[PDB]
């Protein structure tokens, strides 16, 4: 299974990936580029493309769209200023023809932080209810603990 | 072999999910083949192929890694959004094995620009110090490329670069010292410190010696602070290692511009250093030479002479014979000229085609360059006119004529006149233009102009426009300078030849009308001797020098 | 830093089976091929370790249907250049698993491309050890 994981910078995309691959919480640098890794979960081998979220790189995601079976969209639940921006990025991503049938999994992340928005709140802000054309799911996660990560891999594998 | 479009296109699958190291590596090989076989990539498909390949860097296979380095460098400039490949190259570069190490630094650094410079530095510092020549040399050449993008990053590497310099391993040293000289330079003195450190040493690295000789060739006496001598204890002034190229480079500079003076075990003022290497095989070519030497090329010239002169005469092989002429030319000088001229006379007999033109030019050219009299030069210039009769050209008419009017003019015209007896219209536009121009300009009283006129009259009929036009205008000037001449001008110009052709007519109508009709204030003014259209330098001799041993 | 101007391995016409240009003076096919034809015409049908063409020492060798080239400076000699040319012949032979002919080169176009890039790098002599090149390259 081919997976594209994106989201704004600092959402926790690489932390998620290497928690999944190494069972370890690594010390990230901003990703100017991608990381690509293969992860085994329950007889599925997920090839995850973690593509950096800062602006220059954001402009490049479209090259990773093609062949994508599922999309992990990571959100920093503690950052309320950038939630609209996330909504804007994700909405036009939903309009992409190469992403047309891909399974849509939102991770509301850093759920560990006291003022993190809830997954329900995030669902309203991102406009997730309005997707009728394909599968979507939202999952509260904490990438450092590992909470919600495998519930994500589970949902994804049931595409 | 291949089609560039199909191969550039099918590469786009990498960009999606398929990575298949075998298939992609093949497709890459094909790209390298399109360039190698000689083809030009199409930009859209190239740009697409480049973004696709970066995915392929995930799979670490030594052949796929290799394909990827050559292909990204070739496709780098005819591609967009190339920046993504830097990370992948660093990942590869730190991976231990020469296949990755050396080839990656080179591919990475080529794509790398001043922003990216910072990233490659840790990996670069690790790769430069290597006494494993691939990694270190690739990293050293890589640093040279990077001096452009950003100087400062490269400069920090001077310590790692120096560290490589201390190897006696040929590559690691050649690259290390060569690169260092370029890098650390902020003033002469800091580079000079780098050179003195290696300088006292008897290397077994010929390439390092050579690259360094060049830095060294000028007198440096500030190497590592200061020192009391231009000294180079590495062959430049020394002859610690014998090997005919290094020996030649060193010997020609040192002799009359000491990098150090002569030592019993290392001649460096005396002519010797070249000469002991001089009898040899194909190898001889460096050895046999000269250039400069104490106090002249001539005492030097005698040693080597047996070698240069026998090959030059015997070998009608182009490859040997050329080395033999260059070597003769090198052992040459003012003195040598007697000898050089007989040999060059002889040489055309071995290779005679262009080489013929060159020897008849050379014997004249050498006489002008090295004085055996200016007259003899003209006499050689006659022999050139005789032998070739057509590989003289237009530039020759101007150069021969200008040169000639220094002394030769009355003779030259006369010689020319005789020379014109040759061949009526195969002699070319140029000879006719030379006898015509000279007979016009001198206005012979040395011989009767009537032979000259009769000779030129026939040539014009069947030869090109430019000479026939030349002939009318010359005649007009010839009229203005000498009154006597006017009757011949009239028989010639009424003819369908010297006037009334095409270009010849237009010029003639003007030139004629000014002589015939008009005051000749203009005609008089116009002839100041009846000189050429331009006065250049003496073009032939340099031309001839390179042209002969080609 | 510069010794080698270019490396060419040419069929017995001077046409490009291969050339890889360690000069920036030939990138376009027309001119890369012209160069190749130029060097092959002088040097060929007189085998020695010396040729002088274009004011540059050209060192060359031959095989059954190829002539192999290093072009370098003429302030040097054949022997310095020859060390590159010997590496070029040798390394291709050991790499391809067959001596340099048009057939070996064509047989493995990839081994040939990679092997030559290790020998010369932008006109500097990167490598000159045949053994080193061959291990360094993977077919």
């Amino acid at each position: 299974m081919r997976i594209l994981m994106v989201g704004l910078d600092g959402a926790g995309k690489t932390t998620v990936l290497y928690k999944l691959k190494l069972g370890e919480v690594i010390t990230t640098i901003p990703t100017i580029g991608f990381n690509v890794e293969t992860v085994q979960y329950k007889n599925i081998s997920f090839t995850v493309w973690d593509v950096g979220g800062q602006d220059r790189i954001r402009s490049l995601w479209r090259h990773y769209y093609r062949n994508t079976e599922g999309v992990i969209f990571v959100v920093d639940s503690n950052d309320r200023s950038r939630i609209g921006e996330a909504r804007e990025v994700m909405q036009r991503m939903l309009n992409e023809d190469e992403l047309r049938n891909a399974a849509w999994l939102v991770f509301a992340n850093k759920q560990d932080l006291p003022e993190a928005m809830s997954a329900a709140e995030i669902t309203e802000k991102l406009g997730l209810h309005s997707i009728r054309n394909r599968p979507w799911f939202i999952q509260a996660t904490c990438a450092t603990s590992g909470e919600g990560l495998y519930e994500g891999l589970e949902w994804l594998s049931n595409s | 072999h291949l089609e560039k479009s199909a191969v550039l296109q099918e590469a786009r699958v990498f960009n999606e999910t398929p990575i298949n190291p075998r298939k992609c590596a093949h497709i890459l090989t094909k790209i390298l083949y399109l360039i190698n076989q000689g083809e030009h990539l199409g930009t859209t498909e190239a740009t697409e192929a480049f973004f696709a390949m970066t995915k392929l860097f995930q799979s670490n296979d030594p052949t796929l890694r290799r394909m990827c380095y050559l292909t990204i460098k070739e496709m780098s400039c005819i591609a967009e959004d190339v920046i993504i490949v830097t990370s992948s190259l660093t990942k590869d570069m730190t991976g231990k094995e020469d296949n990755y190490r050396g080839p990656a630094v080179r591919a990475l650094c080529q794509i790398t620009d001043s922003t990216m410079l910072q990233a490659v530095e840790r990996y670069m510092k690790q790769a430069i110090v290597d006494k494993v020549p691939s990694v270190s040399s690739s990293a050293l050449v890589s640093s040279l490329h990077l001096l452009k993008c950003s100087f400062d990053v490269v400069k920090r590497w001077v310590n790692e670069a120096q560290e490589a310099a201390s190897s006696d391993n040929i590559m690691v040293q050649y690259h290390a010292l060569g690169l260092l000289y370029h890098v650390r330079k902020n003033d002469r003195l800091a580079v000079s410190k780098m050179i003195s450190k290696f300088t006292r040493h008897g290397l077994k690295s010929p390439f390092a010696y050579c690259m360094m000789i060049r830095v060294a060739s000028k007198q440096l006496e500030e190497e590592d602070g200061s020192r009391d001598s231009p000294l180079f204890d590495f062959i430049e002034s020394c002859l610690r290692n014998k090997h005919e190229m290094v020996v030649y480079e060193a010997a020609s500079a040192i002799v009359n511009l000491p990098g150090c003076s002569a030592k019993e075990l290392a001649p460096a003022v005396s002519v010797l250093q070249l000469f002991c290497s001089s009898p040899k095989a194909a190898l001889r070519y460096a050895a046999v030479r000269t250039l400069n030497k104490v106090a002249m090329k001539h005492p030097s010239a005698v040693t080597a002479c047996n070698l240069d002169l026998e090959n030059l005469v015997t070998d009608s092989n182009r490859s040997i014979a050329t080395l033999a002429i260059t070597t003769l030319l090198k052992t040459g000088s003012e003195s040598s000229i007697d000898r050089l001229m007989k040999q060059i006379s002889s040489f055309m007999s071995e290779i005679s085609d262009e080489f013929k033109v060159v020897v008849v030019q050379a014997i004249s050219a050498l006489c002008q360059k090295y004085p055996r009299k200016h007259a003899v030069l003209m006499n050689f210039l006659f022999t050139m006119l005789r032998e070739e009769g057509g590989f003289e050209y237009k530039r020759a008419i101007v150069d021969c004529i200008i040169s000639i009017i220094e002394e030769n003019s009355e003779s030259k015209e006369t010689g020319l006149s005789h020379l014109c007896e040759f061949i009526e219209d195969c002699e070319f536009t140029v000879l006719a233009t030379r006898i015509l121009h000279l007979l016009g300009q001198e206005g012979p009283k040395t011989n009767n102009p009537s032979k000259y006129i009769r000779f030129i009259y026939n040539r014009v009929v069947l030869e090109h426009e430019e000479v026939r036009a030349g002939a009318v205008s010359a005649l007009a000037k010839f009229g203005a300078q000498n009154e006597e001449m006017l009757p011949s001008i009239l028989v010639l110009l009424k003819r369908c030849v010297m006037d009334d052709d095409n270009e010849v007519r237009d010029r003639a109508t003007f030139y004629l009308n000014v002589l015939e009709q008009k005051q000749k204030a203009l005609n008089a003014g116009y002839i100041l001797n009846g000189l050429t259209v331009s006065i250049p330098g003496l073009e032939k001799a340099l031309q001839q020098y390179t042209l002969e041993p080609s | 830093l510069y010794t080698v101007k270019a490396i060419l391995i040419l069929d017995n016409d001077g046409d490009r089976l291969f050339a890889k240009y360690y000069d920036d003076t030939y990138p376009s096919v027309k001119e890369q091929k012209a160069f190749e034809k130029n060097i092959f015409n002088k040097t060929h049908r007189t085998d020695s370790e010396i040729a002088l063409l274009e004011g540059l020492t050209v060192v060359y060798k031959s095989s059954i249907d190829l002539y192999f080239y290093v072009i370098g400076s003429s302030y040097e000699n054949e022997l310095m250049l020859m060390a590159v040319l010997n590496c070029l012949f040798d390394s291709l032979s050991q790499m391809l698993r067959k001596n340099v002919e048009k057939r070996a080169l064509l047989e493995n176009m990839e081994g040939l491309f990679l092997a030559v890039d290790e020998i010369v790098d932008g006109g500097v002599i990167l490598e000159s050890d045949p053994q080193q090149v061959v291990h360094r390259v993977a077919l």
